[PDB]
Order: structure tokens, then C-alpha cells, then sequence
DNA sequence: GATTTTATGCCTGATTCT
DNA sequence: AATCACCCGCACAGATTT
DNA sequence: AGAATCAGGCATAA
DNA sequence: AAATCTGTGCGGGT
């Protein structure tokens, strides 16, 4: 039961799909090339063969049906990859965490019970899309989140957007595109370091001039610098926090740090912009970007959107207004799963030979793969816990950020 | 057909699943002891206006709204999560008030979704207190269309009171309930003195307190669990031996059973045990439990001894069980093993943060309202020139410009402002140019716009006096709000008052009895 | 225990069931052509604010709301009813816009409730036009808690354009689709001449027009059906023969199939026929329909001719079908057999009633608004005494009594008040005591309350002029509404304008082709 | 086979229930007296044996299970009513039209296949309640709509209701009850004949005196009555209606042709009034009631309701006020089906031997019942259509006027 | 309205191995 | 997650009996 | 006789 | 070799 077979009988032009969920499989059975394609829905999560016993594996339902459909034997002295039906196998699971878990279980089954199938290259992984964007005439699918951001950036700067500084210059595209890309890169770098320092502290530094530690020495201009920084922070503060500054000359180069009291009613000891911070390349690139992002706007300015105009006095307002304008005649659909798609979308996105997109699974080194399988999917709790803790957020602390 | 090696795919996929399950499904939060599903369910039930003294709603409506809006998962899991919170014999303090058939201790199951009805319980409104006054942060839902709270501004110590149980990838958590009055006494004792040891805390918190009211046997395991975070305890049923003389044949009566045990499976297990000649001296077995309470009757053989047969039941049957206490919770988004003092300290810090943010919000609102009330009083003090000017105004904008670009005489109202001086009620964002300078008020754009939307109905005496009274009380409110932020002692006094009020409202008695071996 | 004869009980119960089903489930209403389930579903979707230019809603929402509130029957029937209205190949003009897997022309399936989405279509808003202006009568639901319309105030001739099909106890109904433009032209022709004959109507209405665009083979049954109400027609597929020369090969290509025929069953039937040797001259059969149009390819042997096999296909397989036209509908709560002229007359009478009721409601609203504006204009011309009196009074109630106490001289705004057509702009319920008396105006209570809520922003010149402009426009509107109610000829002009606008908005082209034998 | 058997082995004190639906079956199994009561839930509508062939009856599952449960054989040369089980059989279907249809199908099966069981009186019909009414302490169940209306009428006059007309009269119970009951009867009489005349005309004719045909004449007497009625109707409107009139003579009596128009540009052109209507007894009883129902209310009139007084005219609004006062502390629930009832209610309302009510099925005439069964349940459409039309609303339009 | 087997970690009892 | 297995009326192939 | 191995149950997810 | 008999499906209900 639950197996829609193909008409092709030669085992060199057939394919097999393992769709997750009953409704997704039912939808896929409609829109498929019935000549040389087959379907086999999986109801939910399947057995873990690494922990389980051989007899319990044979007694189960899903794995028994899969073994029967493949046609090869099972276990030693019967397994024989020569008599293989459905020479190409495709997974095509959901696009969320549970889909990845089911994918890992299926990979464990295939590698542990049938090595030569994996090694010869008869296993493929499918990549269905996530977003669908329509703009009246243009209609296209977009995968994951990064490509959505790229599409949004391209559409926002699509036509017009001839920024006017004072009277009528014209950046005209690529310069504005480079500025936008660099600013977004710096924003992404800033977002991944909020643990160490406040966001506002990093945001304010771009507009203010360079610290210039080379000529600072002990001129006592650090007092004026920190005073100006604190005054600017407190002028437009809108969360009740207060800031103070402190300076000292414990070394040849005078050091300074702010003290911030925030809504939590607890005060951090300090956030010193020490030698490492000024010497770090992060501050250098921040100053490089801020050099072009000083008060370039004059007293009068505006953004020249297509058949539109609006006075502006900051880059963030211009970006927000352009994004808001670009999202007028745009419609987006986000798929929660494979059950949201009609058969035609499935055919033209995952099952069409001339426009699908898949990955081939291969093996690099056998011993490393075997050790990894035993460590993760085994039945020993402590190695798995240690491995998960090793790759936790502590090991995610990458100082490159580039 | 880009290639990809097996090891990288396996590692990335499994690590993604493990992290998501660890920090998104199983372990609870130390500050309020709720998994994400509980928080989302309570928030969804609050948004619809499903208060504790209103008509019920079908469970299907609430489940559908929760799935559609905030929680992108199935329906059976969410409905079972709702059902478990509405059973008296599961939680110490129920969070949902239900009507229908929500199962029973005998082993039954609840009805389908389109047949039960639910609303919030009275205590649940304490968990979501002061939610609208910018006390906690919000995060986007899955598709970036709504907002959900990061953590509820709870007022009950929910984690210890209701406990928890969960199974994650690589670790698990299991914490038993407690009594509310004891926990609040412990919190107050901690607030009095921060150097209190575990011995001081255990004086006010002797031990757990289950809903089914069994007996706890032994005391070393509780101390070990509270000291290190991991321990084991023994739960025993309350049984008695009764004899009515005459024939001299005694009987065993059972009134209460341990936590998380089914009655029907217990009875059938005892029946099977006596069938196979494994337990001697049991003649008859009956269940009289209905309405009044739980009563199980066991009639023993004539020549047997009640104590001998009874002591075999604890060792053999499920009338004695072992509970393994193991505390794991999220501190700052990462799992950790906690003991009692860490939990209490975390709760106190949470309360301090919430009170501070609420006070700041109220101060800002009071200052903003006082700013408009001053302008309205000044305008009403000199109505005749104002209307005379307005009558010759070509348009509203010209009238607003004329009002802004001139001073006004304070008149007889300035004396009131002599009480309000010293820059107490001036908003922070206001510039020094505006406001009273030399006995001549200066108006802004917003004040003029507020003056323009004044109704004739407020020209009578009573409406005139109401504004003055409101201003007079607002001054005292602003003074009190400043005083609370001006020192640390007043904050702790406010927290003490809140805890005492909660204890008086929602306190109750003890059920489980603790005995030595 | 009380005896009962079997005959009486059987007769009573079966007659009760029959009279419930005949007027309750199966037969449609003549005026709007909707069974009760369709009306209830559309009303429920309308009340939720589920318009045609907003985000979709899950089918569970609509089905659950309909079951809970209005329609007390099973959910499978309601969901199938919703699904049937979303298929382009079932209704000529779809009423529900869906997203998901709503089936294919093969008659495959539809996904469950949780895996689809729906909203109202653009045309579906023309059926429910002017529903809020008291144009149709409401009746209670099954438990005396809600209200449901008795009939939709439709603007499209839904019954003819969309058709119907139903089975009842002792009778049935079957009406095919039609084209919108032809039917609208027929209605317009009828309005200009009420004594038109069937031959006159059929010039503008040649015949049916199915969604699938087959060929109708005959012209004799259509006239009989339109003249007496019962008839029969033959639907024929579209196919042709093509020759490649070379070796004299022939192939048969099928593009368009009849109405209500499955492609998969047809293909398998032809396969079985060739397999059992019942059809001679067919070599191979293939399907090549892909995203652009329907194509079925049949290859014929070299010792056979295409025409003979084609005619054998027509006579044997389901490529040619018979359709029995049988028109039955409810007129005034009784079944009745009808022809074309009766349906058109019923639609026109429905439009007349709807327009008259809408006009009366608009007239009432205009009169009330003009009545309030008169009081506002009178009050604006006596500013100084009004403000003096309001200031002197201590309480709003005393001010209200003082305002109502004495008359007010009209002043310089009396030019427009007297220019009104005596009592054209006077509400009916207003007593003769109030209104413009001999040179003085008397204020009611509600007029005084409206005066008290006047803002200071209204004293500017532009605001003063806008009220007079609004009043002068309202007078013209009232005059036009009176003229519309007066004569019986303006009403037909209004109806003609509405029908022409609908034709321009939603017109389209013909699909099915009619030919002689 | 969903059959829950009882303990009593003697087939002379047992009972069997044929419940509709699965929810009702589960509840009945929950709440039964387990000693001598059995349950057999029915999935849905069952086969019709009048139209079905004999061979198809044995293949079906529902009728086969029913035959097995009863224990007797089926068909000639095997049926044996002596060896019977469950001497009492109870139907107990739902309280809506579908339940009645299923009841008719079951009766057809029993009468056609097992005549002796029906003739000896082994088939009963249950009768569960419809409405539940609660008033704090006093709660009860009410069956059918007529009982609910009678209960409402009785509760409307539950003490108090001392009608003070002018100075101090008092009907004091029975007189008021008779007046109210007769008025309700006349209202029902008006409602049944509502189709052929407007409601307003019938509601106003009772206020008018008798026609007084004795003094009728072609001039100066025919016009006064019609003019008075038209004037009394025109000055009482809320829907922009209009009443007009004309009269004519035919050498026998002077007849009226009143006309009325509302929300339509068409005109009925006639609502004739002649000797036919006055000769009817409906107008006689209406005038008899109207003789009592005159302007008895003086400038002062009130009803001394229990610590409540509502001095008003237009006694219909007084009746409305009395109804509202009656419903001040009344709660009503209407069961949707048998499923809504919990097991205790089902036990105590229908299944209790000492508090249930039922009906016993018996056959009066055999040939007439056979003809009726053939006419209704046969597979001939035309006789059934003719029978349904004959007993249509035309047969319900009985001109007895009483 | 009524349909069915898995992952994940920690505690117990019951049962099998040298 | 779509499917169980019957009621109602009309019209037409294919299969049996006179 | 005492280690090693096997099953079932508790709460949110396919 | 004409005349009966027998199944299949269309759309809202248990
Ligand atoms: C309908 C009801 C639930 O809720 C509503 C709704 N509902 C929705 O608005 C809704 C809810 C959920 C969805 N969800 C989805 O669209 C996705 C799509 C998708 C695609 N791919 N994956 N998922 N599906 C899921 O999330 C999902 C995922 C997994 C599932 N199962 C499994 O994994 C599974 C489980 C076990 C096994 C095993 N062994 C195997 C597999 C399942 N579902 C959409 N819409 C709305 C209104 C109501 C309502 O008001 N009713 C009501 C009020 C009052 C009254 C009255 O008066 O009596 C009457 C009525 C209601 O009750
Ligand atoms: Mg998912
Ligand atoms: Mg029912």
C-alpha cells in the first residue's frame, strides 16, 4: 500500500520520490510525469536503525515497505546492489527543522544498511523554494532569506532613485548600490556584536570624526571627545538611560570609558574603548564608511523616486522611504510546508527535469563519517552532549565577522 | 547537480535541530517557568478579551487563532497543551478554567475540540500584570507580521509553584510543585537578608507539596536536591488497617495515591498479582470511589495479618514510587543546573527590573498630560480675547500661527503655578524657550492645536473646576513617582507590599505530609 | 404507553420530511438562484470582512463559523459546497477565489480543510450590494439568536448565468448556464416592451454557453425548452483529422470535451474498448495536455479511415452526451415549472422592489442630517448671547434647559431656510410645535445637545461656509429622491443605467458554438 | 459489531435500543442499566428494502448485523418468530426531520420482513425531550413547540396580572385567562389564513364593528364603512404604504373593492369584499371578540403586576411588557440532537423504566397500510408526487374557520 | 463523527547471560 | 487526511428473457 | 549469585 | 427480436 508505481520497466530511467506527509504525496501524485516517476509518502517520523535492533527493524511498517520497493536484499549474505530498481532516489523533505531531522534519519538508514547505494551516487537531495513574489507581470520563486534580501535590494533601487544632494547631481545606480551594500554589511557586522557593547554606542561613532589615536597622545582632547559623545547620546535618548564619562592617565596614552545606567537599574562597571578597540579593523572600516556618510546632505535635499519626490535629511530615512515605496504593487506568499502548493507549482519547481535543482550526496572519508554517525546517532548520551556543547554559542564566537 | 559530502550535511542538519529543540520546545525559562507554547497560548487568550468573568468560548476557536497567528505547528499538540493546564490533578494551581469533560484520574481522555469550553483563570491574570506599560520586550513572529512578548511580567514565582517536566536533546528537566505561602515567605526572608544560607531557606520551605496529597517518606533526599540540584525522594500512599471486631477479620482501606498514577491500572495489576499466587492473604478487592472521594477496600484472608500483607504491597505494587528531582532551566538563553537560591535571586532581579520600567513609563505619561492641562487652563482663563481672535481667522492654520506668535497674561491662575514650579512637571524634551518666562505664558504648536479642539460644554463652572483638581492631584502623583526612583529602599518596600498582597489573596494550606524513614 | 396506528405515524413523518426537503435543501429560489446553504455561506463570509482585496483566510475559519452560527448540519457538506464554487470548470462565473489544490479537470480530489485558503470574488460583491440600507427581510436562525437574510438583493441574474442542479423528493431541477451579456440585452429589450414574444427574446439569447466550450449539435430542443420548460439537447466534443502525407498516416486530435465529463475515465474507457476488440482501427492512444491546452492523440491503422472510427467513437464512448433541460424553481414558497419570460419578469420585479426601498432609506437619512444642520446654522449666527448664557449657567443640564426655554431670532441666515419647499426638508416625526415658527426658531433637545458639542474650530470662515454648502447639496438630493419616488418612469431609467453599467463591467465573449445537425 | 449485550438470559424481560449516530450510542452505553438493556448504534441511513432486491439485502452490513442481533431467520421457509430475543424493541431516533426519515425506513423493514413482530406489539417508539427550561430552582423538560407556547402563556399569568381598567375592576384569574386564550386562538386563526389577506387589514377589522349589512344601500351607507376603515388604516403606518377604495353594485348587494400599495409600483387592483366574507364565520367570531375588545381603557389604566405597574394604552404593548417581565429570570436551552444530552439525562429521561414515556405500534387495517406502503415507499415517482401534491398546503387551507 | 506508529532522556521492574 | 455506504430523480449504455 | 540486557511510562513535535 | 430488467453518476444530507 501507499506506492504509486511508474510504467517504465528498464531500471536505468526510473526515479523515486520520498515525500513527507500524506497530503504532500497526494498532491504530488497528481502533477507528475507518470511515464517514469514514482511516489512513496511517509506519514511522520521513521525508525532510527542505529539504536534499534535488526528484528524490530524488520517488523516495522515503513522500512519494510521501503525495502520491498527498492527490491534489493537486506542484511549480510542477501544484500546485492546489482538488482536495483529505481536507479535515482530523491528525498524532498519539508523546509523546516523537522524536515532536516527526517533527512538525517533517512541518510543514517541508507548509509548504515546500504553503503554501495550511497557510494555509487544513486541518492539525491531536492531543494524546494520558500518565497513566491509576484508584481503583476513578473512572477518568480525565491529560496531562503538571503536571496529575498538581494531581490528586495535590487527592486528598491530599480529605476529612478537619482539622489539629489543640493541642486541636481545624479549618483545613478552603481555608486548608490555600492553604498547600500557596504552599509548593510556594516550593519550585519554590528548586529552580531551587541553582547559586548550597546548598539547605540556603535551607531553614534560613524557620524562623529575619527578618534585619531596617532595624534591624540596626551592632548586632553579625549575629554572633549567623550563629552561630545555623551552629549549627543543623551540629547536624543528616549529610553531613560543616563551616561557618564571617566578618564585617566595610567599609561602614556590617556584612557577613557563611559558608565551607563540603563532601564534595568543596574550599572555596568565600564565599556572602555581600549587600545584593542581603536586598533581593531572594525573601527577602521566603520570610520571608512562614515567618512562618506558624514553630513553630506546640505540644508535642502530630496530623493528622486520615480514620479515622486520627498525632502530628506538622512540616509536611514531615504532607505526606509525607498523600501516603503517599492512595496506598493508587490505580493508575497510564504509556504509553511509542501501542503500549501498546488500540483503545477510542484511540477515546475521540483519535478521538471529541465528546471529542477538537486544535490548529489557522496562520501569523502569513510572512517570520519563512521565516527560521526556513531557519535551523533548512537545511544551514548554523554558524547552527544559534549559534542553539542562544543559547537554551542561559545564556539560560534568568530572574531572575523567578514 | 552540485555535489555535497555526507558529513557536512549530517553535522549541520543535526546541530540545527538540536539547538532549535533545546532553546525552543523543551526546557523552561527561569524567570517565569513557561515554555514558548504556554506563553503564546496565554497571550492569545488575553488578546481576544477572554477574561475570567466573561462568557466561555469554544476551544476550537482559541486553538485555531493560536495556530494561525503565532504558533506554526500542529493542532493536537496545542490542544493537549491546553488540556493539561485545565486538570485539577495535574497542576497545583490551574491556569485555565474549563467546562466539559477534561478527562479523569481513572485513566480517561478529554473530549474533542468542538465540545469543550475554556476561559482564563483568576490567578492567570496575575502572570500578565502590567503588560501594556512597556515592561518587557517584544519579538517578531515567524513571518514578521505580529509581535509576541519575550517573557511575561510575572508576579507569582511560577517555576517552583507549578514545577515542570521536559525531555530535550542531550538533557532533561524535572521539578516538582511547591506551596505558595511557603515560597512567598522564603522570598521575603531572602529580601530581608541576602547572605541567607540553604539552612535559613529550608526553615520556611520544608519540602514539596503535591496536588494528590500523598505522603513523602524520608528527608535526606530533599536536602540533597536543594543543595546540589539533583536528588531522589519516595512517595507513599496513605493506607490504613481497620477492623470492626465481631468476627475479628480486618480490612485495608486506601484513601490517597501517589503523584502521576492511574487507578485502574493499579487495581488490575493487583488483581493479576493475586491471581498468580504472588501475594498471599488477599480475599476480596473493591472500589467504592465515587463523588464523595477515593476509597479502595481490600478484604484479607482470615488467618493472615494485615501488617504483613500490607508491607508486601509497597515493595511489590505501585503504592510506593520514586521521584527523581533534577533541575535544569534557561538563565540567559543557555541551559544550566539551578538550586533554590539561584531561582529566588533571579525572580527578585526580574521584579526589580519590571518595577523600574513601569515607574519610568508612568512618570513620562503624567508629565505629558500635565503639559496639556496647563495650556487648557491658561486658554480658559482668557476666553474672550481668544474667541475674538478666532472669529477673524481666515483658516485654522492662520489662527494657530496667531496664537503661537504672541504672549498671554496669566491672570489669576499664576498662583496655582506657584505650587507647580521648580521644573517638576516640565517634560524633558521641552526647550527652555517655551513655558512660563516672566509671568507671560508661551504656547507651542501642539498646545494651540489642543486649544482649538475645546468644546463649548467645558465653559461651565464644574468642568472648569475639574481641570484644576486633576492638575492638583497630578502634581502629587509626579512627586511620588520621582520619590520611588530617587532611592533603592522604596523600591524594595513596594516589592514587599506587592508580595504580601499576593500572599493574602492567593494563599492556601498544605496537603502532603513529610515523615522520616 | 399509548397506542398509535402505523398508517398515521408513517404518513405524518414522511410528509414532514418531504415538505422539509422540497423547500429546505434542493430547489433554488427564482429571484436570486441560491439554495439556503449558498446564501448562508456567502453571508457568513461577508460578515467577517473577507473582501476581495485583502489577505486570504483558512477554510477552517469559515467552515467552523458557518457551522457554529447559522447552518446546523455536517461539515463535509459545507466544505464540498465551498469547494464547488471555486472551480473554473464548474461555474460559468466563479463566486469564491481559492488558493491551494481545489482539484483538476480529471475529477481527482481536493485537499483537506487545513491545506487551502479562500476569499470572496469580485463579482460576488454585486449579489450583496446595498445590503445595509434595509432592502431585504431578515429571519431568525435555528435557535433565535441570529438573523439571516431571506433573499439577497442581487444585481446579477444569477439563476440563468450560473444555472442549477438539484434532486428532491418527487421532483428535481436542472438548468444550464448562460452568457451574461446576452441575458442583460434580453432584460433591456424586455423593459422597453413588456409584450415581447419568445421569438423576439431568442434573437438576443441564442442558447446556452457552457464553461468547457463544447459544440451543441442541434437547434430544435432549445426552442421547446424555452417555450414549455422541458427539453433535450446533445453536446458534442471538438475533434478533427489531420494527414501527414508521406505514408498516408492519420491522427485524431481532441481539444474540447463536453460538460461534466472526466478525462481520465474517458481515456481508460477508450483503452478498455480497444483492448476488448470492440473498436477497430485504433493503434495507440496518448495524452499530451500540459499547462497550455488540452490535447488527446489517437493513431489509426493504415487499413482504416478516420471518419468511420470517429463516428464509432461518437456513437459508443462518452464524447457525445445528452443533457435534459428541466426548469423548476420556488416562486412564493411552492415549486413551479417556468419558461424564460417568467424568470425575466421575476428578476425585474425584484429590482423594482429593491430600488424603492433603498430610495426611502436614503430619503430618511438626508432629512435627519438636514434637520441637524439647520440647528447648527441657526446657532452659529447668535454666538455672543449663546456664550454669555453658557458661561452664566453652572451646569450643562441647566444650560440645556435655558437654551430650550426661549426662541432665537433667525438673523441673516433666514434666506436659505425660507427658500426650502415648505416642508420638503422636515422629518415626519417632528411635531408642529418646533421648526421655523412665525419669525422665530424653536430648538428641540437633540438640537441643543448638538449645539453644546460644537468646537471652537468651527468659527473660522471656511468651516462656516462648508456647512452651508452641505445643506444646499442636501436640499438638491432630497428633491431628486422625491422625484424618483414620484413617477414610475424615472425608476426604469435608474434600472437601465445600473444594468448597462454591470454589462460594461463584467461582459465577456461567447465560448460554445451552435450548429445544425 | 458495535453490539453491547446484556446479562439477562430470559427473552421476556430484556430490551434493545436502535440508537442513531455514534455519540448517542456511546452516551447510551455509558448510562444504561447494564442488567437487561442492550445498545446497537447505527452509522447512518440504512437500506430501503421496498426498492432493493432480495439478494442485495443479504450483502449489506447494517441489515445483516440487525438480523443477527435479533436472532430470527429471514425469508420464507426459514423465519421463525417463536425463537425470538429481546421481546421489546425501542427505536429512539433524533428529534428532527432526518430522524423521522430513518424511523420510516426502520418501520418499513420491520413491517415488510417480520409482520408478526409488529402485529404482536413488540415494537415501541421512544420520545426524548426538546427544550430544557430553568428558573433557578424549578427546572424541567418541555417537548414540542406547542407545549412550550402553552407553558409561556401560563407563566405570563403566573399570579398578579390584576387588570385595572378605569377605577378599580379586576378580572381576577379565570376571566383574564379565558380572554388571553381566546385571543391566542384568534391570532392562530389569523396566522393560518395570513396568505390571502394582509396582516394589517385582519388586525384592524376586529377593532371595527360588524359590517351591518342590514342598512346597506348603494348610496350614503356603503361608503361610510369602507371610508372609516381606510381612514383608520392610513393614519397607522410605518412603511410608506397607502390604502384607497372604491365600491360597486351588482343588483344584489353593494360590494367593496379596496386596494392597497406598498414598496412597489404595481397594484393588486382588487381586494373584494362581498356577501362571501360576511357570510363566513371567521368574521362573526372576530366581531364577537371585538365586542369585548373595545376602547375600555380610560385616561387612567394600568396593570397591577407584582410590585410593578405599567400604565399604557394599546393593550398589545401591555402583553409584550407582561411577556418581558415573565422572561426576566427564565433560561432556555434547545438541544441540537441526542449527543448534547449527558448520560445521566439520557438515563433519567428515556431509559428509566419508572420515568420514561413511549408509544406502542399497532396495525388497525392491513389492506390500507399495504396500499399506503406501496404508494409512498415504492419506486414509482408519479403516485408519490400526486399524493404529496394532494396533501399540499391546499389541503391545509381548511375553511372551517374554527 | 472515528481512523495510527516513531524521536528524545531518565527512572523503575522483570529477565536473561558467565 | 480524505474516505467510509446508504437516501432521492432522471436518462442512457449493456445484458437478459418472451 | 550478580552483572548485562530488555520493555514501558512521563510531555511537545511529525 | 422485441420487451423488460439491471448498473452507473450528477449535488446536499446522516
Ligand atoms: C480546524 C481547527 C483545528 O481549527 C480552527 C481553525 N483553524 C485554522 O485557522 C487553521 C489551523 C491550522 C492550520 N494549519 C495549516 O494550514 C498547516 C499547513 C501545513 C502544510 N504542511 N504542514 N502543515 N497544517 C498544520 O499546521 C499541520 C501540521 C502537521 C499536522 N499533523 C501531523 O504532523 C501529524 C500528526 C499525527 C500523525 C500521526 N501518527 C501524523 C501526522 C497537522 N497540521 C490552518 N488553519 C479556524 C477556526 C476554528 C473555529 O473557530 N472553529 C469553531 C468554533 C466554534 C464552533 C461552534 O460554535 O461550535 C465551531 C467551530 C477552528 O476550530
Ligand atoms: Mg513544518
Ligand atoms: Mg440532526
Amino acid at each position: 500500500g501507499k506506492l504509486a508505481d511508474c510504467q517504465e520497466r528498464d531500471p536505468a530511467l526510473s526515479e523515486l520520490y520520498l515525500v513527507e506527509g500524506d497530503s504532500a504525496g497526494g498532491s504530488a501524485k497528481q502533477g507528475r510525469n507518470r511515464k517514469n516517476q514514482a511516489i512513496l509518502p511517509l506519514k511522520g517520523k521513521i525508525l532510527n536503525v542505529e539504536k534499534a535492533r535488526f528484528d524490530k527493524m524488520l517488523s516495522s511498517q515503513e522500512v519494510a515497505t521501503l525495502i520491498t520497493a527498492l527490491g534489493c536484499g537486506i542484511g549480510r549474505d542477501e544484500y546485492n546492489p546489482d538488482k536495483l530498481r529505481y536507479h535515482s532516489i530523491i528525498i524532498m523533505t519539508d523546509a523546516d527543522v523537522d524536515g532536516s531531522h527526517i533527512r538525517t534519519l533517512l541518510l543514517t538508514f541508507f548509509y548504515r544498511q546500504m553503503p554501495e547505494i550511497v557510494e555509487r551516487g544513486h541518492v539525491y537531495i531536492a531543494q524546494p523554494p520558500l518565497y513566491k513574489v509576484k508584481k503583476g507581470k513578473q512572477e518568480q520563486y525565491i529560496k531562503d532569506d538571503e536571496a529575498m534580501d538581494q531581490y528586495q535590494i535590487s527592486i528598491a533601487l530599480d529605476g529612478a532613485t537619482l539622489h539629489t544632494n543640493a541642486s541636481a547631481p545624479a549618483l545613478a545606480g552603481e555608486a548608490l548600490e555600492k553604498l547600500v551594500s557596504e552599509y548593510n554589511a556594516t550593519q550585519k557586522m554590528i548586529n552580531r556584536m551587541e553582547r559586548r557593547y550597546p548598539k547605540a554606542m556603535l551607531k553614534e561613532l560613524i557620524y562623529q570624526p575619527t578618534l585619531t589615536e596617532a595624534d591624540l597622545s596626551d592632548e586632553q582632547t579625549v575629554t572633549r571627545w567623550v563629552n561630545a559623545l555623551v552629549s549627543e547620546l543623551n540629547d536624543k535618548e528616549q529610553h531613560g538611560s543616563q551616561w557618564k564619562f571617566d578618564v585617566h592617565t595610567n599609561a602614556e596614552q590617556n584612557l577613557f570609558e563611559p558608565i551607563v545606567r540603563v532601564r534595568t537599574h543596574g550599572v555596568d562597571t565600564d565599556y572602555p574603548l581600549d587600545h584593542e578597540f581603536i586598533t581593531g579593523g572594525e573601527y577602521r572600516r566603520i570610520c571608512t564608511l562614515g567618512e562618506k556618510l558624514r553630513g553630506l546632505l546640505e540644508e535642502d535635499a530630496f530623493i528622486e523616486r520615480g514620479e515622486r519626490r520627498q525632502p530628506v535629511a538622512s540616509f536611514e530615512q531615504a532607505l526606509d522611504w525607498l523600501v516603503k515605496e517599492s512595496r506598493r504593487g508587490l505580493s508575497i506568499q510564504r509556504y509553511k510546508g509542501l501542503g500549501e502548493m498546488n500540483p503545477e507549482q510542484l511540477w515546475e519547481t521540483t519535478m521538471d527535469p529541465e528546471s529542477r535543482r538537486m544535490l548529489r550526496v557522496t562520501v569523502k572519508d569513510a572512517i570520519a563519517a563512521d565516527q560521526l554517525f556513531t557519535t551523533l546517532m548512537g545511544d551514548a548520551v554523554e558524547p552527544r552532549r559534549a559534542f553539542i556543547e562544543e559547537n554551542a554559542l561559545k564556539a560560534a564566537n568568530i572574531d572575523i565577522e567578514n | 547537480i552540485t555535489p555535497v559530502n555526507i558529513e557536512e550535511e549530517l553535522k549541520s542538519s543535526y546541530l540545527d535541530y538540536a539547538m532549535s529543540v533545546i532553546v525552543g520546545r523543551a526546557l523552561p525559562d527561569v524567570r517565569d517557568g513557561l515554555k514558548p507554547v504556554h506563553r503564546r497560548v496565554l497571550y492569545a487568550m488575553n488578546v481576544l478579551g477572554n477574561d475570567w468573568n466573561k462568557a466561555y468560548k469554544k476551544s476550537a476557536r482559541v486553538v485555531g487563532d493560536v495556530i494561525g497567528k503565532y504558533h506554526p505547528h500542529g493542532d493536537s499538540a496545542v490542544y493537549d497543551t491546553i488540556v493539561r493546564m485545565a486538570q485539577p490533578f495535574s497542576l497545583r494551581y490551574m491556569l485555565v478554567d474549563g467546562q466539559g469533560n477534561f478527562g479523569s484520574i481513572d485513566g480517561d481522555s478529554a473530549a474533542a475540540m468542538r465540545y469543550t469550553e475554556i476561559r482564563l483563570a483568576k490567578i492567570a491574570h496575575e502572570l500578565m500584570a502590567d503588560l501594556e506599560k512597556e515592561t518587557v520586550d517584544f519579538v517578531d513572529n515567524y513571518d514578521g507580521t505580529e509581535k509576541i512578548p519575550d517573557v511575561m511580567p510575572t508576579k507569582i514565582p511560577n517555576l517552583l509553584v507549578n514545577g515542570s517536566s521536559g525531555i530535550a536533546v542531550g538533557m532533561a528537566t524535572n521539578i516538582p510543585p511547591h506551596n505558595l505561602t511557603e515560597v512567598i515567605n522564603g522570598c521575603l526572608a531572602y529580601i530581608d537578608d541576602e547572605d541567607i544560607s540553604i539552612e535559613g531557606l529550608m526553615e520556611h520551605i520544608p519540602g514539596p507539596d503535591f496536588p494528590t496529597a500523598a505522603i513523602i517518606n524520608g528527608r535526606r533526599g530533599i536536602e540533597e536536591a536543594y543543595r546540589t540540584g539533583r536528588g531522589k525522594v519516595y512517595i507513599r500512599a496513605r493506607a490504613e488497617v481497620e477492623v470492626d471486631a465481631k468476627t475479628g477479620r480486618e480490612t485495608i482501606i486506601v484513601h490517597e495515591i501517589p503523584y502521576q498514577v492511574n487507578k485502574a491500572r493499579l487495581i488490575e495489576k493487583i488483581a493479576e498479582l493475586v491471581k498468580e499466587k504472588r501475594v498471599e492473604g488477599i480475599s476480596a478487592l473493591r472500589d467504592e470511589s465515587d463523588k464523595d472521594g477515593m476509597r479502595i477496600v481490600i478484604e484479607v484472608k482470615r488467618d493472615a495479618v494485615g501488617e504483613v500483607v500490607l508491607n508486601n504491597l509497597y515493595s511489590q505494587t505501585q503504592l510506593q514510587v520514586s521521584f527523581g528531582i533534577n533541575m535544569v532551566a534557561l538563565h540567559h538563553g543557555q541551559p544550566k543546573i539551578m538550586n533554590l537560591k539561584d531561582i529566588i535571586a533571579a525572580f527578585v532581579r526580574h521584579r526589580r527590573e519590571v518595577v523600574t520600567r513601569r515607574t519610568i513609563f508612568e512618570l513620562r505619561k503624567a508629565r505629558d498630560r500635565a503639559h496639556i492641562l496647563e495650556a487648557l487652563a491658561v486658554a480658559l482663563a482668557n476666553i474672550d480675547p481668544i474667541i475674538e481672535l478666532i472669529r477673524h481667522a481666515p483658516t485654522p492654520a492662520e489662527a494657530k500661527t496667531a496664537l503661537v506668535a504672541n504672549p498671554w497674561q496669566l491672570g489669576n491662575v499664576a498662583a496655582m503655578l506657584e505650587r507647580a514650579g521648580d521644573d517638576a512637571a516640565r517634560p524633558e524634551w521641552l526647550e527652555p524657550e517655551f513655558g512660563v518666562r516672566d509671568g507671560l505664558y508661551y504656547l507651542t504648536e501642539q498646545q494651540a492645536q489642543a486649544i482649538l479642539d475645546l468644546r463649548l460644554q467645558k465653559l461651565t463652572g464644574l468642568e472648569h473646576e475639574k481641570l484644576l483638581d486633576e492638575y492638583k492631584e497630578l502634581l502629587d502623583q509626579i512627586a511620588e513617582l520621582l520619590r520611588i526612583l530617587g532611592s533603592a529602599d522604596r523600591l524594595m518596600e513596594v516589592i514587599r507590599e506587592e508580595l504580601e498582597l499576593v500572599r493574602e489573596q492567593f494563599g492556601d494550606k498544605r496537603r502532603t505530609e513529610i515523615t522520616a524513614n
